[PDB]
């Protein structure tokens, strides 16, 4: 109900550690725009 | 091209609306006044806070409308009304009555206008002994936190230009403000919380964003 | 020192320090023009056959004998490359296979990754015949066993004989790569099209077989993860079919 | 692959593989000569202002929300640079900031290190005003909190709003550096002098604010050390004052 | 009561280890002279 | 980044990133021709003296004071080089010594490896004399002690005085190498022939002494191995004897 692309991530193997290291961990995502970005029709923002 | 700085900031807006009478028993209702800053217009404030330093000229247009008070007396035949719009630079005398001497000082620029004509308009340059204005100040005034005196931009005052013993009338002024020839420095993150008052950055803690169902949830495709 | 590779609308990330085996020295390519000039005209898709397809990961535990896949038909449900298998009567293609592991410096183990042409397999009963389901299950891997198997119509899958009747220490004769958790975790194999005819039908013949076999089992200690994931990614190269017009 | 750097009678040691952020592309420098030629003559110390000053280390534990310092006046007791703050009516300077960690390969965590110009902060009471002590304590760091604070005259220091009313994931708009215990442990930021006038008084204005904020908390297991130390070292650059003669 | 310079060392962070490594450790110091060293008035040593 | 070295019918493997100490700047060489022209003609074996000889490994535990060997006669049972010690009345040679460790990244410790010419040793009794067995046992190492020793005819082997009456922190005056388990595990020392005469008899004189001394003891934790092995390999260089004809 979007008509947009999507991204997903899957466990291929699983995480393997030696003795004496933390068990769980984390991933972080960063987003940005590439040089070819364009905008039109200045309007008012819906946040204030 | 529409994301340039000029096309993003150089746009007109109503920032103050005020009322004033020709006769009254309060004597502060006989004139209207406004201090120029860009912190009591919430939509312009937020667009201006994306930068730390700004430099611009100001353009101000005035829309003025009058009315006879519903008190009692009819059958009048009146000429059109005249108004005086005075700008006070930083470091100028401020009037306290409508009969004061400061409404005649040679260094306060002033506009005289009569109804029926095109709306009046004046243009103010960049007025600061510093090199830019600042939207954020992490300091003390000399003591108020966050307030520096280089940001003074002046004031506007409006009155009627009648003679002695005038007839009762009520006027409304709307001021439209527009910055021009704009330059900005040091971008900042956008304001995430609602504004609380006009002089501080005070806020109540806010959520980072809204929730969804789970970290895997993507809505069904049409 | 990370490279990012995009094929079509797919993107994966590898390390630029990769090592690549080109199977017998031969890169994939089109059968040029004029083996069968007159009424044998081919066509090529080059649309969404050249793109990365990623299977499900497998789970390497302490007692894992190994895994195998058959090519093609591991890709008979994979988008367009699978559609072309039903629309066309003959085809051919080469492949690029990436195999990756996710492990720590506190794990240890060793894998062989080998691509075997014409891997004809034996039955668990000497006077029997193998079933079609026991040879492959498509994009799901079959499993080797650690002892000798039984039951009718099943491949005899004891891992020391690799289902072919040879010694498993000698499979290095084929295009292969070693993954030693100590020194690397990835392997790329580029396979060309190998047959005794120029084209063929892609449903009743298995061109080659990909096998993954642990030679030193996975070991870990106190509170490390108890498994390691392995991931396989395939990109078809220079695919070509019989013309339809 | 270790470099040894001496400024004055100070010596520290870094790695030659360092990465350096020059804030907006601009190196520090003197206001050249003739903004205010006639009766505005400056002077420069260049004696023991160009030298490494090292603060006390801070202790990164499992639940640490973060730390911040104000510049200047984090150096108002630091030898000569602090003497010059009292003798002179106006000044200016740029800075070089080194941040280092001491951790092992069995630890994990992630820090943001950011330098924010004009970091005006909000009060814990919406109709209140902030105190001078609650904004800074000199060479001792202030602390962020993990929930919203109370009490009079205190900065509202919930770490997700960074005391400024913005989203903390967006502070990357400022000059910043990431420290991921997995890949590096050091960060250098070179800051120039940024103001809307050429000189200023150094006691009632905070030019910029250094913040250090963990985005992934410290984790360790069985008998590793339970904390990690962080160390901050500052060298003033091209300092300049009003002439006294 | 020396009139000499001094050297000191401080914990900036603390030592962090994974699971299964020794907890404590050690530092060693080496001293030497640089090329511009000079000596005068040979005398007798106070050690034998 | 591994080199494989073959001397004769011996082969060992080292890392190409090795560091080599040439003792006083001097490589080994033959006494050229004409110190003693007329009736002093030498000969050289160059057969199976130039070859790697490997002793037994020693075991580094938590409380190990150290080890020492005497040269020559650590090689008096080593094949041909040892035969030549009995057949010839005078000789000379230089040496190449490799020392290696086998340890993990979860161990820690520090070793000094030093080659000391004329290492004359003291007796445990001040008015006593040292025995021949207490100075060496051939290819088996002698051991230092952690306290002061007793008994007749024994070397006083407290490790802080190194059996010579000096401070052990000052042995860096000799050709030496450090092995820090954190950064390297190997050491090569090339020793020339050093005497106050050109040749000498090889049975009643010890040219030099190899010592290995831990300055930071071995440490490990929960279920690592409780010892670390050290291995010593020696190749004689430019050996030369009196002619027999």
């Amino acid at each position: 109900y979007t008509s947009a692309g999507n991204v997903t991530c899957w466990y291929q193997t699983g995480i393997v550690v030696p003795a004496g290291t933390p068990t769980s961990c984390s991933i972080m995502c960063f987003v940005s725009a590439c040089n070819d970005f364009s905008v039109r029709l200045l309007k008012d923002t819906p946040f204030i | 091209s529409e994301s340039s700085i000029e096309n993003f900031l150089c746009r007109s807006a109503c920032v103050y609306m005020g009322e004033y009478h020709t006769t009254n028993t309060d004597t502060s209702k006989l004139f209207a006044s406004w201090t120029i800053n860009a912190r009591r217009m919430v939509q312009m404030r937020r667009k201006l806070e994306l930068f730390t330093y700004v430099r611009f000229d100001m353009e101000v247009t005035f829309v003025i409308t009058s009315k006879q008070d519903q008190g009692t007396q009819l059958g009048q035949d009146m000429p059109p009304l005249t108004h005086q719009i005075m700008y006070i630079p930083p470091g100028g005398p401020i009037p306290k009555s409508v009969t004061d001497y400061t409404w005649q000082t040679s260094t306060n620029p002033s506009i005289f206008w009569t109804e029926g004509n095109a709306p009046p308009r004046m243009s103010i340059p960049f007025i600061s002994i510093g090199n830019a204005y600042s939207n954020f100040y992490d300091g003390w005034s000399h003591g108020v936190y966050g307030y520096n005196t280089l940001n003074h931009m002046g004031q506007i005052y409006v009155r009627h230009v009648n003679g002695s013993s005038p007839l009762p009338m009520t006027s409304t002024v709307r001021m439209y403000f527009k910055p021009k020839h704009v330059k900005v420095w040091v971008p900042r993150p956008p304001r995430l919380c609602q504004y609380k008052n006009a002089s501080t950055v005070n806020f109540t803690p806010t959520n980072i964003t809204e929730k969804r169902q789970s970290i895997n949830y993507i809505p069904e495709t049409v | 020192r990370v490279r990012s590779i995009t094929l079509g609308n797919s993107t994966i990330t590898t390390q630029e320090s990769a090592n690549v085996v080109v199977a017998y020295g031969r890169w994939p390519e089109y059968l040029k023009d004029n083996e069968a000039t007159a009424e044998d005209q081919p066509t090529q898709p080059d649309v969404a056959t050249c793109r990365f397809y990623t299977l499900e990961s497998v789970t390497w535990e302490r007692d894992s004998p190994g895994w195998w896949w058959k090519f093609p038909d591991a890709l008979k449900d994979m988008g367009l490359f699978g559609q072309n298998m039903y629309y066309h009567y003959l085809g051919r293609a080469g492949y690029t296979i990436h195999v990756q592991c996710n492990a720590s410096k506190f794990h240890q183990g060793c894998l062989m990754v080998v691509c075997v042409p014409e891997a004809e397999m034996g039955c668990s009963q000497v006077d029997g015949t193998v079933n079609e389901h026991s040879l492959s299950e498509g994009e799901t891997a079959k499993k080797f066993a650690s002892t000798s198997t039984n039951g009718t119509n099943t491949v005899q899958s004891i891992v020391t004989n690799a289902g072919m009747g040879v010694g498993v220490g000698n499979l290095t004769i084929f295009p292969h790569q070693w993954i030693n958790l100590r020194t690397n975790n990835c392997a790329t194999i580029v396979m060309p099209y190998i047959n005794n005819v120029p084209m063929d039908n892609m449903f009743r013949h298995h061109n080659f077989t990909l096998m993954i076999i642990p030679f030193v089992p996975l070991d870990y200690s106190s509170d490390s993860s108890t498994y390691v994931p392995i991931t396989v990614t395939v990109a078809p190269m220079c695919a070509e079919y019989n013309g339809l017009r």
